[PDB]
RNA sequence: AGAACUUUGAAGGCCGAAGUGGAGAAGGGUUCCAUGUGAACAGCAGUUGAACAUGGGUCAGUCGGUCCUGAGAGAUGGGCGAGCGCCGUUCCGAAGGGACGGGCGAUGGCCUCCGUUGCCCUCGGCCGAUCGAAAGGGAGUCGGGUUCAGAUCCCCGAAUCCGGAGUGGCGGAGAUGGGCGCCGCGAGGCGUCCAGUGCGGUAACGCGACCGAUCCCGGAGAAGCCGGCGGGAGCCCCGGGGAGAGUUCUCUUUUCUUUGUGAAGGGCAGGGCGCCCUGGAAUGGGUUCGCCCCGAGAGAGGGGCCCGUGCCUUGGAAAGCGUCGCGGUUCCGGCGGCGUCCGGUGAGCUCUCGCUGGCCCUUGAAAAUCCGGGGGAGAGGGUGUAAAUCUCGCGCCGGGCCGUACCCAUAUCCGCAGCAGGUCUCCAAGGUGAACAGCCUCUGGCAUGUUGGAACAAUGUAGGUAAGGGAAGUCGGCAAGCCGGAUCCGUAACUUCGGGAUAAGGAUUGGCUCUAAGGGCUGGCAGCCGACUUAGAACUGGUGCGGACCAGGGGAAUCCGA
RNA sequence: CCUGGGCAGGGCGAAGCCAGAGGAAACUCUGGUGGAGGUCCGUAGCGGUCCUGACGUGCAAAUCGGUCGUCCGACCUGGG
């Protein structure tokens, strides 16, 4: 028993012959889903409590899990790298642009301060 | 992914019973299974009780509706009705 | 049965009257005294055998003691 | 593997057979039997379902061996309310009274101007 | 083995101290907590037998 | 005396945990156990038995009946009836013999102080006497040991329930404070008055107790079936140690058994909350396997309660078990040494607890008992003195009656019998396997089912084949045989659009090496630990591979019945 | 009628829910989740189609062996 045992742990004698039962039988949907859909979920959660993900993407993610989206951990962490990377250009660009507009408008409150000071 | 064309709820029953008989009985099972909105919580718990009984399901306030939907359509004509008898010349 | 914490309430269980019966066990570790006073048993366990021997000295003289081997 | 067996004459699985297996101190595995499971008192008559908080929930015969702390709650209508229905009526009392005396007063006003 | 609803209407006794409590026939569109009024000078409302 | 059958050793097998096992309900009534006989009985026999004769055996506050009502059965009032009687169970009834209390009288004990008796006043729906469950409701005993036969009953040890308290058994609450004036260095003492039927937390609620009568209200008792999911136990699995045993032709740190803590009390895990406080969301947010929840208050933080059948602790190692040794003819629940240990994991099976949902012209029982709350009629000592009451910790006394053996069945029941028939339940191991399927093993039972020996004729009853043809036999493919599991392709006519459908028709399936993917726990991207699944590749065997077992022949139509 | 007890594993995948794509809108398509049913194969259980098999002075005054129909229900069953 413990050879035959220790056989099936190295994966000889599970071919296709020796299944007499289905697919759903031997390992079922419904717990292939549930052990894939707690492990992509509690992922997010360390994620979320500890740094990563913010409060709103959180539960886009959330609904794409519960959604037949993200297969796995790895296409899932890289997925929310690559949600993170674009956020974090996004807001790059958005700091640039603001930096802009806050020096133009800075510039221009200066200069009605400089023509208030020459009229009076 | 839309499964069912044609029967809707109704194909819990297969392919047994009548497709007249079927449409007729889809109709009142949607109603018994909707959720209504309940009128005093302002929720959507309008669960249904045993016939004739409708309970929502916050604030416990158990109402007695029709046996399929929650106002029927005598109901409600009976109710303004006994408003207007009501208020028509003080009895 | 009871477990005494303290000492002094054990001696005043074992001055207290219908009580019949201490049984002192000696074990590896610890030492156990059972006062049998009436349907319950109340069990002093104490680790030092000095106070173990001064509250053999101190125990009542009008009361049966059996040593369990 | 040890295969065990009933100790009483009840042979059939009732409801007052409802039992428990536990392990001897002669290393030998017992079938020992249980006491159904008594529910703690619920609130009176109207409010959302849940059973009152604090009381020991047990049988109403050993309500008899419980005494005078782990039956109610130190609050009026301890051991029947739920206290939200405590705080319920205590303003629902006390605003209808109070109604009932601007009504009183307001046909008193009526009286006088009548 | 009945399709209408039953209604468990309380009332108070004006004679002795003691609520009865009785049963009614659920009319449509009643909810629990409603003051179902009874008697003669009762004003003509759904649930109010007179 | 006598052995195919009795008993023991050993070998080989069967039953194989949905049993040929361990126990019960109904039923049997001594069949249970020991000793003796073998003329009866057991379909042969017995030295044997459930036969015969003799003698034993059933121990209960905490197991059940007893109590309660359920469907129902039933008597009085009443009505009917020639009549034994019949109807009916709230109807056409003056259908309660009880009580908080007050007054008056009398008797009795230690006539102060209490306990009784009678009369009067006051209060008090019964859903109507009563019966009806050894599976319904129903408080409370568990661990070890003992006999040839008993076991939760007997012995030892450890607990719990229900009644009892009058001269009211002992403690602890109620209980002991504040103010004023005088004396005194102060500590303290004296005199007067007043309070005191408990406290704490903002809360949900908590404690050692917490005055409560007629009356009223509420809860428990008191709930259907089916899905899911999670916690806990038991059993199984793996890694290591310790004790004994098995094999050693060669290998194997190998293989097998065991490795414990009852009820009860305390503490702590764990699970749950439709329980509270702060606080206010929207860029909507939090969570499930599925849902669901949120301004009638989400997230977050902090609390409170319930079950705690899990762990530790008194019980509790002194018993129990394993192993080795030593004394007594025997009697001693002998005598001694060592151990009775660390972990991990789970679509694992059973039981149990909890959350949530679905189903309904099905709403899935009553009563006995017990508790809480609202009311404040009443009771209590009135002060440096202590009560009225206690659902608190103790202590004392009692728990009457009946049943308790055994079979519970291919031999203790019924069927005329030791009859392939019938009869209601709990417990369930390891492997292959989807499986409580089938097959083989373990614990535990058994002698093959009312006979043995010799030979293997016809006919028969069950089972298997057969060259070539494949239904030509036959009323008819009757019987038998083919496909049968799983994975990947592909699926028609018709139709109520749901099906037909596992339609039909194909390919692969073994063994051994690999490869890839699917996780958890630790840190200010790195390291440790284990689960069994899927897919692909190579190599190899006599084309063999669901290798046994398990197990759909299919298609075209007609009539009838959805 | 009351009161209890019981039914291994798989196949089909309704309502509801999630995500993606199309569309101006109505809404439609795809992939999952879900577990509905007087639903299918099939065990125990319950009945008994065929062999018109075995017996047919039998095990039996109706039984036995294969082959069977159904097995969440208009299901089976004990006691009163
Ligand atoms: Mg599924
Ligand atoms: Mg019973
Ligand atoms: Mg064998
Ligand atoms: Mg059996
Ligand atoms: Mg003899
Ligand atoms: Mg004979
Ligand atoms: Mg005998
Ligand atoms: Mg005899
Ligand atoms: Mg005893
Ligand atoms: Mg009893
Ligand atoms: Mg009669
Ligand atoms: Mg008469
Ligand atoms: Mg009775
Ligand atoms: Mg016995
Ligand atoms: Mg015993
Ligand atoms: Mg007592
Ligand atoms: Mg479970
Ligand atoms: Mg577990
Ligand atoms: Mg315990
Ligand atoms: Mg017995
Ligand atoms: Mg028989
Ligand atoms: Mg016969
Ligand atoms: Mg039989
Ligand atoms: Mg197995
Ligand atoms: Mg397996
Ligand atoms: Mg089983
Ligand atoms: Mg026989
Ligand atoms: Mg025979
Ligand atoms: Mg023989
Ligand atoms: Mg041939
Ligand atoms: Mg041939
Ligand atoms: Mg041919
Ligand atoms: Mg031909
Ligand atoms: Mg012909
Ligand atoms: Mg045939
Ligand atoms: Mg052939
Ligand atoms: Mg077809
Ligand atoms: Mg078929
Ligand atoms: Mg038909
Ligand atoms: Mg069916
Ligand atoms: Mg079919
Ligand atoms: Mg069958
Ligand atoms: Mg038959
Ligand atoms: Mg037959
Ligand atoms: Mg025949
Ligand atoms: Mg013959
Ligand atoms: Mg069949
Ligand atoms: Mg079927
Ligand atoms: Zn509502």
């Amino acid at each position: 028993c413990r050879k035959n045992t220790l056989a099936r742990r190295k994966g000889r004698h599970m071919g296709i012959g020796k299944r007499k039962g289905t697919a759903n039988a031997r390992m079922p949907e419904k717990v292939t889903w549930m052990r894939r859909m707690r492990i992509l979920r509690r992922l997010l959660r360390r994620y979320r409590e500890s740094k990563k993900i913010d409060r709103h993407m959180y539960h886009s993610l959330y609904l794409k899990v519960k959604g037949n989206v993200f297969k796995n951990k790895r296409i899932l962490m890289e997925h929310i790298h690559k949600l993170k990377a674009d956020k974090a250009r996004k807001k790059l660009l958005a700091d640039q642009a603001e930096a802009r507009r806050s020096k133009t408008k800075e510039a221009r409150k200066r200069r009605e301060e400089r023509l208030q000071a020459k009229k009076e | 992914a839309k499964r069912t064309k044609k029967v809707g709820i109704v194909g819990k029953y297969g392919t047994r019973y009548g497709a007249s008989l079927r449409k007729m009985v889809k109709k009142i099972e949607i109603s018994q299974h909707a959720k209504y909105t309940c009128s005093f919580c302002g929720k959507t718990k309008m669960k249904r009780r045993a016939v004739g009984i409708w309970h929502c399901g916050s604030c416990m306030k158990t109402v007695a509706g029709g046996a399929w939907t929650y106002n029927t359509t005598s109901a409600v004509t009976v109710k303004s009705a006994i408003r207007r008898l009501k208020e028509l010349k003080d009895q | 049965p009871r477990k005494i914490e303290e000492i002094k309430d054990f001696l005043l269980t074992a001055r207290r009257k219908d009580a019949k019966s201490v049984k002192i066990k000696k074990n590896k570790d610890n030492v156990k005294f059972k006062v049998r006073c009436s349907r319950y048993l109340y069990t002093l366990v104490i680790t030092d055998k000095e106070k173990a021997e001064k509250l053999k000295q101190s125990l009542p003289p009008g009361l049966a003691v059996k040593e369990l081997k | 593997v040890q295969r065990l067996t009933y100790r009483r004459r009840l042979s059939y699985n009732t409801a007052s057979n409802k039992t428990r297996l536990s392990r001897t101190p002669g290393n030998r595995i017992v079938y020992l039997y249980t006491k159904k499971v008594g529910k703690a008192p619920k609130s009176a008559c109207g409010v959302c379902p849940g059973r009152l908080r604090g009381v020991r929930a047990v049988r109403p015969k050993v309500l008899m061996r419980l005494s005078k702390t782990k039956k109610h709650v130190s609050r009026a209508y301890g051991g029947s309310m739920c206290a939200k229905c405590v705080r319920d009526r205590i303003k629902r009392a006390f605003l209808i009274e109070e109604q009932k005396i601007v009504v009183k007063v307001l046909k008193a006003q009526a009286q006088s101007q009548k | 083995g009945r399709g209408a609803p039953l209604a468990k209407v309380v009332f108070r006794d004006p004679y002795r101290f003691k609520k009865r409590t009785e049963l009614f026939i659920a009319a449509e569109g009643i909810h629990t907590g409603q003051f179902v009024y009874c008697g003669k000078k009762a004003q003509l409302n759904i649930g109010n037998v007179l």
